[PDB]
């Protein structure tokens, strides 16, 4: 299963496929793997439906809990810290999260986008290359973005590239689901800007999916 | 006994010497207005999605309670559903806590709490307000609550000037009026028209516009 | 003793200041009627399948007990059979708990409990009522129990107006009468007819008809 | 010790306010009769196969002890032999417990216990009654024991009307008589004749039958 | 063994086979695997007779326990939460439950049916495909429902499909028991509508059993 | 070793062989494996002399302990629960018990007989087939009862079938002892009826035992 | 009781017997000036990057608090972000600690603390000052704070001689003046123009020039 | 990855490559491995981006914590002690740190530079040879320094040798990254002198690297 | 508080009944001279490299503290650097300990401590002396310290006869003199000319030869 995130001028977009497998068997076609944990951040976990939720749910609680207690939200660094503590917490007890966020306190709003991923050992990492991907199709997704990223100029193209990357991942990896036109199921996405995190509507993604498909027929 | 009475008197005196606070139900939701010179020390706070909290008295003490409440709420919400957290429930907890303190600790907490709940986004439900006092006694008024300082001049002021279902800006005036008996104010509402997080502070220009 | 009578007074006083409650046997099963302004704070409750619970006094305290009771009951039911849970048993537990508090804690619980049991669906048995008091003393009356506030005026009222195997509508009047000495009422019954969960609360509109 | 005297009074008073209970040896075995209206609550109980228990006083407290007694007995029987459990032993345990409570807890237990033991079925032995009081003092009377309420009127009534080795129905009358000083009764007996469990209770058809 | 559950307009039905094995030997013909946990929920476990009961018993106690304490029942989400917590509790102490339920608080009563299953790792999952099955015959049952689901329009057809699916599972899997006509033992079922959970009468089942058989003779 | 239990109209009977082995060696000829736990219940363990007793002893104490504390005996379900708890208690700390009992609270006294057995994992199970067997000869004994059970009409025939089943078990399994006529040692049995649980006299067993033997000579 | 006023006296006396301390906010940031003969024992210190601490009273006691403060601050910064540590927060912590001590220990701490925060490098924000007293009561003045010894002569001296935004060297003179009511001085400032650590102690020749 | 440190007259310089690998795959090009723990010290860990920071962050907190509590900084020995305790702490519950520092209390300011490394078993070691390196490229880097160290006379030449050593490491070891001219990413460095620890501007390092690579290849 | 005063008197009295002790700074370091008949009991001791310790009062109590001090010092030195141990620090520790004892134990320690530190071999620094008293109050004199017995006669004797930077043999006479107000003496010096271990006891011929 693959999660993808990329920065565009003025935000980040993060998107994730809907498939989930138990070995070779397809055990899910509907799976939401990307969730909004707060006003300016969202997490994706390339894992079971339950892991992706149960994790975001917990993180979202921590973040808000802090805000209610202290009057203000954590700084972005703070947010990453608690995340990392939470991740190391579950590894001393392999669902590696991808965090996408927007730092309001950032001096420059164009590059306010943030992407943080976690390595095998629970160590965090900030992405300065502009994109990132985790999960079984992660390699194909990154290599596709490598070629397409030059074309990202706004949130809309950022969203297309993200969806194309997930298309390419599903194309070369069987554990990653592509757009099911028969059932009308597409990848989930989330967009973050100064305005804040927002779930991208199925409408637009299906619109985009089709156009990727037809662009290759 | 006489000793218990003394403890109660001490708590009342401690409270009757603090700044006053008012919570009243309005059509939009519940409004909190408290006189507060400090810009960093707060008497009104969010507790859970649909429930807020305001207190009067000795800060270190009621703040401590605010934290424990948040602690408790956030925990129940995780261990059950988010809709398990209710004004009813939290007040109950505060009661048992203040009740314990008043009985078994060295000094009673010199505080007075108000826990307000508002209806969840979709539904319709009359706002609930609860007043918990230094001893664990818990009252539930239907229209407004007044705490700290000299309450009578303000409770009477509201009794007569209180229109239920006021607009926000209306209820705000009635409250500031009843308090008389502007950057010295802490204001915030439990807007019932918000989807999840009802608490919303009113500060700066917005508060001025409301004024 | 002196320590011990002092405590017995503090308790007995606080109880005599709370709202009154009545539990009486009837043909249908036990009936609970308590005067209660609040619509969210409850003096009557289910405990287990066939046993209910009513209390008078300081809420935070008796509520706490209600919870511990439920806790204990549910646990026994799981670790043995559901039929191990009896009014007899739970009263016993409350007795030992209040007895302990009264002895070893700083302040005695200002409460008065009633645990009522009714017969299991199939069989025939005469409902049992238990009164546990602030000190752990446990009494088991056969017809009715009165707790909180000023009990004599109400106990006498019942003594004369009490007809055994009275109609529930009937018993309900007798009770409200004896209490005199309607949305201010909390009513509930522990009906024999329910197959498993006997507890049933009369909300109001259906409640009005019984009136 | 004035404090000790005060503790002694609180206890002795509370016990003098409770319902009376009587335990007397008969040819069949020990007999327990207590005036008890409550049908669910109980002042008399089995403890072990050849030993029973009866108490007077504040329920929550004496019941608590009844349970601890059973607890202890069942344990000993399992860790040794069933024949290790004796009236002698259990009374000793109750003594040390009531003694401790009376010394170290906030309030002394307002109770008075009787532990009664009967010989094993194969063997023939005299019944043994023990009275343990609120302070841990333990007495062992040979004929009868009276607890709770006003004891003198009842103790005297028995002193004169007591025939040792009465039949059951006889001893029962003597006891109800001495109590005077029927669905308001809790009756039970320790039966020497019974092969293992000696405790038995009388429901009422039999009681009416034995009461008349 | 196999448990099966499917949504129908206005409810859910859940059913389970009556057989249990110890290796190759048949150790049970009478096994109840589906129990009604509460008024609006029921659980099936594809396991030993004892596991299925002991687990439901526990869960049912939790649910009612909460209701007695707080005056109201948990929201559906709540019920799932406690269930999941209980499941994860036992996996740190492979009986994976299937939960069927009716959400009265749901806006649309047609689709108030709910089915929740648990993965290898104790993670819960909500079924949006309309049916689900667990246990050794789960694959055959699911593939049979795939073809027959189009025919589900009410609670009575839902019940037939469910029973047919279990017939298909027993047909291709030896650890799942079919309808024993000689002994008159049939699968157990439960239906849950806005009126609550009800045990389906064994009479109703051996009606559908014979129907489904005679229809392939 | 084999223990056997079957229901007849108005009771249950349970019976168990007298052998015990240490590998190939015969280490016991006298072994009692069936004991009366209470007035209406009895347990058989297909195990060492000590295990059978020590277990029954403990159970019996538990049951009576509860009765002395609470004034009444546990319901049959309660009895099973405590048993199960006890069994799972010893499997964490493979003697799997067979409990025979009579439920006086049961509506119909003809079928107030109860048989409960435990699986490899300590899970209880109620027998609705009318008979049951545990131990090394368990398979042969069950398959013999399958054929003879039709003939059970009273406690006396129930007893004969039980003894024949144990004979068949000893016939095909070397760990189960048959009736030793040389030494005059026969299986032990117990019968539970509305009246109560009683030990079956050895003479009666011998009568049945001798009869089974010249009946196949 | 008398149990509570007696303690309040012991404390208030011991504090009134110690050297005086002053904290004021100048344009540059907050300035700490305390009279202090010893060259090794310190009444002013850095608690975090932008927050400092000054106390008056019994050394062993207020030092102990200083350490606990640092302990707490460093721990939060590690567990969250460095910007989680605020004057507001620390004061709150000191309040709850002094409050506890005053209630539950044998002797109340004879101390008076001041926690001062200054704005982070980039931003603009009015310095905050907090005074926590022996009992846990927490005040937040906006201009200056005076602690220990005889405060009135010094508080009045400042009230009149106090100009907000005074250059460093100016505010330094106003303070030493108000204290009158040089190697006997401990001086330090919370510099808001430093990138991370705002605390900076002024000593020797540098201090003489401003003096 | 490789971290390198060397003493020059009046200070120390410590520099570290920017690569990180997951097996054969390149998982990072941007990685900072060398951080400034305090005013006179810095640590490099030849590990993941996170390890290098999380470790430095913790150490730096310990050091400052001690100073706020006690009024003064630890002696250099003290600093080493806490470090070692910390390292042994983490080998109980293989990221081996290289510590570079300047000892102000030292009699001779020319040789106040200090380099401490840790062995496989968490035992500290002071470098009296003048240079040191840790990580997969460590051997090549040290062998290059051996030949170039003679040329170190100030902080600037010390920096060039450090960079050239890292270039040699990257040249013979694939887990160590060289200067990426395409992306403009160069090794990070820190210089510690009497004045204090300073981050070396990417510009100076970039210039040296570019000089070596551009000339080396046209 | 009268109770506190009583404790002080009990402590101040017991100290006034013990043998006197003197510590003074000299050119070569700090000199300790205490009157002591005992040959095995000691009132002066090494604590760490450059810091010594002398006490007067009840032995079992001040010795106990001497050990605690060594314990603490040796631990800090191992957990940090050997140079983290300072007179300043140890005195601080003794203060908090005596302070605690004086508050929370049954009897205050009847002791008076002196911790003296001297310069390291390489550096030049003025010796520091600290007097910690039975209540935790900590003073730091610059020239000499006197403890136990009747102090005034000796403090005055020094005030006038005290030359700072005396030779060893000089300061020794001044001290023995001030004490008047030889195998009955315990003498030791903190020699700042020793490389690591500064403490050195002078006994027998050495004391003699300086007289």
């Amino acid at each position: 299963x693959t999660i993808v995130a990329l920065k565009y001028p003025g935000g980040v977009v993060m998107a994730g496929d809907r498939r989930s497998t138990q070995g070779n068997m397809i055990s899910g076609r509907d799976v939401r793997k990307v969730y909004i944990t707060d006003d300016y951040t969202a997490t994706g976990i390339a894992g079971t439906a339950a892991v992706a939720v149960e994790f975001a749910r917990l993180y979202a609680v921590e973040l808000e809990h802090y805000e209610k207690l202290e009057g203000v939200p954590l700084t972005f660094a703070g947010k990453i810290n608690r995340l990392a503590i939470m991740v190391r917490g579950n590894l001393a007890a392999l669902a590696l999260p991808l965090l996408a966020g927007y730092d309001i306190h950032a001096s420059d709003p164009q590059s306010a986008g943030r992407i943080v991923s976690f390595d095998a050992a629970g160590g965090w990492n900030i992405e300065e290359e502009g994109y990132q991907a985790v999960g079984s199709g992660s390699l194909f997704a990154k290599s596709s973005m490598k070629k397409l990223y030059s074309q990202v100029t706004d949130g809309d193209s950022g969203l297309r590239v993200a969806v194309e990357a997930l298309y390419d991942a599903a194309d070369d990896d069987s554990a990653t689901g592509g757009p099911d036109l028969v059932r009308g199921i597409f990848p989930t996405a989330v967009i973050i800007d100064a305005d804040g995190a927002v779930d991208v509507p199925e409408s637009r993604i299906a619109e985009l999916a089709r156009a990727i498909i037809e662009s290759r027929s | 006994e006489q000793a218990m009475r003394e403890r109660s008197e001490l708590a009342r005196k401690g409270i009757a010497r603090a700044k006053s606070v008012v919570a009243l139900a309005y059509a939009g939701g519940v409004l909190f207005v408290a006189e507060n010179p400090s810009r960093s020390l707060q008497k009104i706070s969010e507790l859970y999605d649909r429930v807020g909290f305001a207190a009067a008295g000795k800060f270190n003490e009621f703040d401590n309670l605010r934290r424990g409440g948040i602690q408790f709420a956030d925990t129940r919400g995780y261990a059950y559903d988010r809709r398990d957290v209710t004004g009813r429930q939290l007040a109950n907890v505060y009661a048992q806590t203040l009740g314990t303190i008043f009985t078994e600790q060295a000094k009673p907490y010199e505080v007075e709490l108000c826990v307000a709940e508002v209806a969840h986004y979709g539904e319709t439900k009359r706002p609930e307000l609860y007043r918990i006092t230094y001893d664990g006694s818990i009252a539930d008024e239907p229209h407004f609550v007044v705490m700290g300082g000299t309450t009578e001049p303000i409770a009477n002021a509201l009794k007569e000037s209180y229109a239920e279902n006021a607009s926000l800006t209306d209820a705000l005036r009635i409250a500031v009026a009843a308090l008389r008996a502007v950057a010295s104010l802490e204001v915030a509402v439990l807007d019932a028209n918000r989807p999840r997080r009802a608490f919303r502070r009113i500060t700066g220009s917005a508060l001025q516009a409301l004024l």
